[PDB]
């Protein structure tokens, strides 16, 4: 009964344990503390959905890199942008837009939060822009029986 | 605007490469 918003989250810290220092950017701990995260980030779950994200973020390495560098540089909104892309690639879904759009947003995560450089409130309104952006995927998700049955039966 | 597009372009392409497993 998990909500895309605590999956991505959870995946978001995931992603910060396993790279740099392994610290939290005090923007994913305020998320989890707004956003009631109940998924632990070290969930089966989370470390099954981790690797298929990882997958499609090697595989498309460049696209990905090149897509966000594109995206920061020209938004004046982060957090409002970020709704912008995600009604365009939903036009209205298949699991591999899902996870296309969950792997980009983790990636963007792990590249504001690894480059210490970044001002804090460009890694705040994205953080807030891709999980608040997220919550468009909770009515197609629930008829398919929520991420856990899709990772673990599909 | 123009940015915007293009990257919903390419992750609804690559959603589709990974349906096709
Ligand atoms: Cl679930
Ligand atoms: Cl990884
Ligand atoms: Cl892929
Ligand atoms: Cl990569
Ligand atoms: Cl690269
Ligand atoms: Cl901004
Ligand atoms: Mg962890
Ligand atoms: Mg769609
Ligand atoms: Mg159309
Ligand atoms: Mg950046
Ligand atoms: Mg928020
Ligand atoms: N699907």
């Amino acid at each position: 009964a998990y909500s895309t918003r605590e999956i991505l989250l959870a995946l978001c810290i995931r992603d910060s344990r396993v790279h740099g220092n392994g610290t939290l950017h005090p923007v994913l701990e305020l998320a989890a503390r707004e956003t009631p995260l109940r998924l632990s980030p070290e969930d089966t779950v989370v470390l099954r959905y981790h690797v298929l994200l990882e997958e499609i973020i090697e595989r498309n390495s460049e696209t990905f890199t090149e897509t966000w560098n594109r995206f920061i540089t020209h938004t004046e909104h982060v957090d409002l942008d970020f709704n912008s892309v995600f009604l365009e690639i939903f036009h209205r879904p298949s699991l591999g837009r899902a996870l296309a759009w969950m792997a980009w947003c983790m990636h963007a995560c792990r590249t504001l939060c690894c480059n210490q450089s970044t001002p804090y409130y460009v890694v705040d309104l994205s953080v807030r822009g891709m999980l608040e952006a997220s919550e468009g995927l909770d009515g197609w998700i629930h008829q398919q029986g929520g991420w856990s049955t899709l990772i673990e039966d599909n | 605007e123009q940015w915007a597009r293009e990257i919903g372009a390419q992750l609804r392409r690559m959603a589709d490469d990974l349906n096709a497993q």
